[PDB]
């Protein structure tokens, strides 16, 4: 979070404090090139193209 | 998160109490059957033994 300014921070079905407090079996980080303007198009569930 | 956890606790409490209500109802039916069987047992002892 310090390295990259976070334009939007959203966590679904989980709490950020909880993930830090409890060890998780695996961590997945996905790298994608996405425009800042289309916030609505990208979501866990959305009709955006 | 605590707010979501409280909602999860609510439904769990509702399910547990309904299951307990069914268990208590079965015990009440068993006690009524026991009273009838005990009356039969007393009559059987006097009539046959």
């Amino acid at each position: 979070l310090s390295l990259f300014s976070v334009n939007d921070f959203t966590c679904s079905q989980i709490s950020p404090a909880a993930i830090a407090s409890n060890c998780y079996s695996s961590l997945i980080l996905d790298y994608f090139s996405y425009p800042l303007s289309m916030k609505s198009d990208l979501s866990v569930s959305s009709a955006g193209p | 998160d605590v707010l979501e956890q409280d909602a999860q606790i609510d439904r769990l409490i509702n399910g547990r109490l309904t299951t307990l209500n069914a268990f208590v109802a079965q015990q009440l039916v068993r006690s009524e059957s026991a009273a009838l069987s005990a009356q039969l047992a007393k009559d059987k002892v006097n009539e046959c033994v």
